[PDB]
């Protein structure tokens, strides 16, 4: 054994020149993409706005059409989805993690048109829902794709550049070429086995990808809260504890993500139109509050600068907080294409700069700033729910760049896995390709 | 709002010697800070988290203590080590700090050298007759200055201030002025004035005469 | 590094007073700035704190407002206004500068501080006595010398000799006040075969008052 | 696929006795480092205070220079080749392999050797990092926690093991994210699955970087500060920087190899040819620490220099031939000692002199040679080593301008794809079949 | 965000000035700072630039010591010095901030002017001579009124009504050179029952001078 | 060093036209910027990297090019577009700017406004005397004014000063101003002033006169 070890050393990191040169193409296309899908959405939401200059004067004649234009887009959303391609739906980061386990297909031929123009719905209308899903998923079946066209064999470049696919998606979605890669080698990829999977191939789609961004999307980036203060030693314990906070919530924030799924199945049964109709009531229920107290509405980047800066009260931050956990399952759980990934980095945040503010006068020594504590947490949900924090504290390192922060945000991220584990909690994502793993067996 | 109560309020202590200072909470506090202040200027940060040296401090000084009391020590001060020290906590807002403990280097008897000056005719040309007596350069800083015009006590409009100890030969030193009017003065011809210290049984005389 | 405080001054009771706290060699921001203040023969008391965004302030526990606090971080300069001022505020104001070891903060860098003097009582100009040996002169190895400085109001008087170039053997004891008026003296010792035939010139300033005066001390008559 | 759904629902349920193990390990593996470090420090200082004592005559000053380093050099070797032949060479390789179970964890014994050992070779000012001491002082100490305690499974021990790594790697870079990344990239079982808990060794990173912040905080080791950003229309001039790495990375192993073989007949294998080999080695790096301290030394002391633009064009070019030099003949003599710091010091040199070549042939591109240098600090740790992933992590951990993230990856790919497309080879996965081989044999 | 460049006037052929542009609504360091400069009528000549730290400064193909960009981060001010001054220099100088998109830099944010005229005359303050309606004032809805500025040297002047807060119907002509001096006219149109009522004033500005001389319009009493 | 130079050195449309300037290169530059520089003022970027419209830069422009050859248009010009514009470079050391574009507008005839005034009381008071005279506002830039002392000709001491299109309404303007020694002006009472332009064939005139 040990005679073959010998041989594999003098062998590694030996990759296929052609899985390298379609990584590479992979990442071109997935960048090209993700930027499309952004512009697109993007657009949507400004003809909304322009939609409501229209009719500025009357006001009940104006929170309707909020209501209409959301309500149309989520629907001609979830249709594409229900009519052809149920896996479209939901996040489609765990149609992912299974399709590299080879327990899911990879139907590219139809995914791509349905999750694309499906999420511009769903995401154009304004919803709670994050880029990450439907890029993660559309990054997948474009590496699937060039592997199919190219007819490239094996093992490694079927798992390989499908999973450049799934990491170069998330990094142009989030504009972290860090986090993409540390996603697939810490969930991703096949959690309980050996994988042939390049990691080399990899970096390679991830940068073609995150260039195409910045040649699309330079001078402004995504979050922005400058340059927060530092957190001394006596300070730490602090983020232990949020650490703590958001490990017990987690597993009950997965529960309700789940139940809600089955609840919300009844309401239309597996009906094509009540389920497309109970749609447009979410997203029209969106583009309202999208219009009425934006807060509670979008996407959630918005409001993270706002909240980490400590502009919000310690009321106005509860009351988001619970009104947007109701919008984001109400979204997620309802089926419609888009990560639940996003909304849950700015829930965090808003718990963070919460538990910020009662620490900062509970303890005036310490010269605290909510903001701290809003970073800290601003991915402790990504560790207490998806339970992948290593992917989690670069993913907002590279976003938020306060490295002096790092510490208490690996306390608190690690504290929240800890308090996630030993009260029951799983990987919401993996739990999730259970469900449908299962269901599949269940069925026969 | 912790009271901090620093120990000796003030002590003596001779180069090379070994001294230590108190400093007790009257609750619970943590990693007290000191200060050190030598007349004249502002504060300096010496010992912080009550053991630290300061980037600087001679390790001659050694922070200490725990919970309710804690102390600050010169193995081996010197004379550069004259100075006020301050104990400071701030593990419970709001910052409190210490009485102060007064640190002065100990010395050999020293007597007084008495120097008496008659008033200024530059004063005088204008009613004044300020008498002044300095008293120069001695050990202990228990001192007493007593005026007599024309042989005959007197203690109204005398003006005594001392020096705090010198940075050099760690000596005392003070000056009394008496104040008359130019006529008050004038229509009286003696003016001694004489110093009692323990470095003398009888007094230091040392006067003068308009005429 | 330096941390210059200015501002400080007489105001009578009642009054008012924006002392002013300039800072030199370092970030500016990133740091809490804060006052402390300390009344003669007195300790040291804690006046406020200010950090960055000035998006906190904290005093000592006094009323309402007896003390604002403030910070400019484009003139990298802080700012403290004392109102409503009784003699409890006649002190020294120190500024600082804040930081910290393991996380129990400490006043790192202090600064010469200001000072603040509250009374009625009005400026006055001193008057400078040379102070010359009397006539019985016992003209020794040494011989000690001096100007009295008397009749003025309020601190500080600043006191050298010949310019500071005669620094050795100078005792400049302090004021005392009495009667709405300071006092006080200063010797000078050098030697006999120095002084009658040379200059020995004490020189004496009131910035106050706005005066400056050089008494050549020179032999009784 | 019955199987997985059963898995999917179990994962990440890491023994709780695992982890608390993990926490205990990282502490004290934390506690030693620093300990470490502090002796470390602490020689070399007292050699400073040895060369004040002779100020006056130069050829006597120049001669304690060697005889300090000569002599902590000698009782370095010694207490290696005497006490535990493995503490030798960097002693990372000897933890890849104890994870695959090929190789022994003699901590009774490498614990105290490699640790006084290293202090003898560092403390003297040999060109040899601090990594390679703690982490296999690291691993070890997992080690011994795992035997001391007795816990059993294969679990236990691949994990205590690893975390002690990782966990020493951090408190050795104070940089808790580049330790985790190390392990999961090239510590671990590179081809076939592995019974690691990750979240149980985060909680020892943790814990050991805690302790290195206890004892040294408010001053960090690189600090160039915050320099410039990299327009998109100069991108490409760091894939030519890392095309550049990537063809010397493969040459610079063969020689850190062929260099340990030509050193070993100096000495065949004879205790004294070694020890005094080595003592003539560790007082040439005393020496030149002081007619030349860019030659000499850890190599951290300079970066922050050769990336401000302090150096000539051509003090830069001495320095790296002079250090290719003193690099080889200090790690393939086999002493105690990282080989990965240096590699660090290595590239943040050729680093900067790309950047001045670049600075003035492009003149509208406004270049600082500082971003070169950064993107090419841990270039060396990308076609030497192998593995990219930890050394981008490492850097951005230790000089902080992630503006400089794309740069950085474009650089450390391209070496990555230089070193394959040139032969090279994971240098320190190379010195595993190098030892592994000639067990069998 | 505004670069305002001073220090310039007039200069003698074969001499030196140091223009100065000082900065304000943004972080002067991370900036690369350059000029720029306009010769009269003429189009855009690059002068030179200056990185953050003052570790680059490149200039056109211009000789020896002609020019000497310096920064001083600490006063958020840029400087430019010109040294052995001719006619050929004899120009509008700006002071741009430098940046890029894709990377191929750009001028951002171009500051105002200073003006550098090379020539042996002298400065003259210039003259303002309100002009008022004639005496046989038709005043009908509207009324023109307007100053003359004569007798000037160098050029410019700046001429606002009321300090601008009089922005509509104001004109000025471009001045004209008459025997080593210039002389320009600004006519302002108000309501008529706007200007009698009220009062229209005209600041006029000469910065070489470093003259202004506000001209209130009365009418011809 | 690069040497852009752009076609018309001034165009003139009328607006709602559609507009394109061009700028051509020596050798080969990429990503060309453009700068907009309007009466009195400094230039302001206008699009840049060949054709991204700065921020506010009305969407009524639009750049286009490729490494000799680039052009500026405005699709649908507009009155306010009246200024020079700078096609400048920076893909290759050193920068250079062109030559310029000055861009003229079309306007409907548009009549002067002419106002005389009696040389300023004070400026009398030192020999002086000018006899200003504005014509505001107008279109065809071709005027010419005539001066008539005491009903008779002038040319003598007489200056004109035209603006130039302003930016807004796009009509020109005018001083025309003589000057005599106080006195010369004093000895003479009619003072009218004449211009003939386009919009009219009898001249528009306008005189006061001293007494």
């Amino acid at each position: 054994r040990r005679r073959q070890l010998i041989r594999q050393l003098l062998e590694r990191d030996k990759t296929p020149l052609a899985i390298l040169f379609m990584a590479a193409v992979v990442g071109t296309l997935v960048g090209l993409a993700a930027v499309a899908f952004d512009k697109g959405v993007a657009w949507l939401q400004n003809q909304r706005m322009g939609a409501l200059v229209h009719t500025a004067d009357n006001y009940p004649l104006l929170l309707t059409v909020a209501f209409l234009c959301s309500a149309v887009l989520a629907m001609f959303g979830y249709f594409l989805v229900r009519k052809y391609a149920p896996e479209a739906g939901g996040s489609g980061i765990p149609e992912i993690e299974g399709a590299l386990e080879d327990q899911r297909p990879v139907r590219w031929w139809r995914v791509l048109p349905v999750k694309f123009f499906g999420g511009l719905g769903t995401l154009g209308g304004g919803m709670v829902l994050g880029r990450e899903g439907p890029t993660v998923q559309i990054g997948g079946n474009i590496g699937r794709m060039v592997l199919d066209i190219f007819r490239l064999k094996g093992d490694e470049a079927r798992h390989t550049l499908l999973a450049t696919g799934a990491a170069a998606g998330l990094a142009a979605a989030f504009n972290a070429p860090l986090a993409g890669i540390l996603f697939i080698i810490e969930e991703m990829r096949p959690q309980f086995r050996y994988t042939l999977i390049s990691i080399k191939a990899v970096f390679i789609g991830v940068i073609m990808s995150t260039i195409m961004y910045r040649i699309f999307n330079h001078e402004v980036a995504l979050i922005d809260v400058g340059k927060l203060s530092d957190a001394p030693l006596n300070t730490l314990w602090l983020y232990l504890i949020l650490g703590i906070i958001f490990g017990i919530f987690g597993p009950i924030f997965n529960k309700w993500v789940l139940g809600m799924q089955d609840l919300l199945h009844r309401v239309h049964g597996g009906n094509i139109t009540k389920w497309v109709l109970m749609g447009g009531a979410i997203g029209g229920l969106c583009g309202l509050l999208g219009f009425v107290a934006p807060a509670t509405s979008g996407g959630g980047f918005n409001l993270i600068p706002i909240a980490t800066a400590g502009n919000f009260s310690m009321g106005m931050l509860v009351f988001i907080f619970v009104a947007r956990v109701i919008t984001t399952l109400l979204c997620f759980s309802s089926g419609a294409p888009g990560g639940i990934f996003a909304p849950m980095l700015a829930l965090g945040t808003v718990l963070g700069t919460a538990f910020g503010m009662v620490a900062v006068e509970l303890f005036p020594q310490y010269h605290l700033e909510a903001g701290t504590f809003a970073i800290a947490g601003m991915g402790a949900l990504l560790a207490a729910s998806i339970r992948a924090p290593l992917t989690g504290i670069i993913l907002v390192l590279e976003m938020t760049d306060n490295y002096q922060l790092i510490l208490p945000m690996i306390i608190t991220g690690l504290g929240a896995t800890l308090l996630a584990q030993f009260t029951g909690g799983k990987p919401l994502y993996s739990a999730i390709l259970a469900r449908t793993l299962a269901k599949q067996e269940a069925e026969q | 709002d912790i009271v901090l109560t620093q120990s000796p309020a003030i002590m003596s202590a001779a180069p090379g010697d070994k001294v230590t200072m108190t400093c007790s909470a009257s609750s619970s506090v943590s990693y007290i800070h000191w200060y050190q202040q030598k007349s004249g200027t502002s504060p300096k940060r010496w010992i912080y988290d009550t053991s630290k040296l300061t980037s600087g401090v001679p390790v001659r000084f050694s922070g200490s203590g725990s919970g309710t009391s804690y102390s600050l020590t010169i193995n081996t001060m010197e004379a550069e080590d004259a100075a006020t020290y301050y104990c400071q906590q701030w593990s419970s807002h709001p910052q409190t700090f210490g009485g102060g403990t007064k640190l002065e280097i100990l010395r050999a008897d020293a007597a007084p050298t008495v120097s008496i000056f008659p008033p200024s005719s530059e004063q005088l040309t204008s009613g004044g007759a300020s008498v002044v007596c300095f008293l120069n350069n001695f050990y202990p800083k228990d001192i007493n200055v007593k005026w007599k015009i024309d042989g005959s006590e007197r203690q109204n409009g005398v003006l005594n201030s001392w020096t705090d100890q010198d940075s050099k030969d760690s000596t005392y030193s003070m000056s009394s002025t008496l104040t008359l009017t130019k006529d008050e003065y004038e229509r009286h011809n003696s003016y001694t004035c004489e110093a009692t210290h323990k470095t003398s049984t009888s007094p230091i005389v040392k006067s003068f005469n308009r005429a | 590094v330096r941390l210059l405080e200015s501002g400080g001054g007489l105001v009578q009771p009642g009054g008012s007073l924006k002392l002013s706290c300039a800072a030199s060699g370092f970030d500016y921001s990133r740091y809490w700035m804060s006052w402390v203040r300390q009344a003669p023969g007195k300790g040291l008391k804690w006046i406020g704190e200010i950090n960055p965004v000035s998006s906190t302030i904290n005093y000592t526990p006094s009323l309402k407002d007896k003390f604002i606090i403030s910070r400019d971080n484009a003139k990298d300069t802080l700012y403290l206004q004392i109102s409503k001022v009784r003699s409890e505020d006649t002190a020294l104001y120190y500024c600082a500068r804040l930081y910290y070891g393991y996380g129990y903060w400490y006043f790192d860098v202090w600064g010469a501080g200001t000072t603040v003097t509250v009374s009625s009582a009005k400026t006055t100009p001193p008057s400078v006595y040379p102070l010359a040996p009397g006539s019985a002169a016992a003209a020794a190895s040494m011989v000690t010398l001096g100007c009295l400085v008397k009749g003025y109001f309020p601190e500080p008087v600043t006191v050298t000799w010949n310019s500071g170039s005669l620094a050795a053997g100078v005792h400049t004891f302090p004021a005392v006040l009495q009667a709405a008026l300071y006092t006080l003296s200063s010797s000078v010792t050098v030697p006999s075969s120095s002084w009658p035939s040379e200059t020995v010139t004490c020189n004496v300033a009131h910035p106050a008052s706005s005066t400056k005066v050089d008494k050549k001390i020179v032999p009784r008559a």
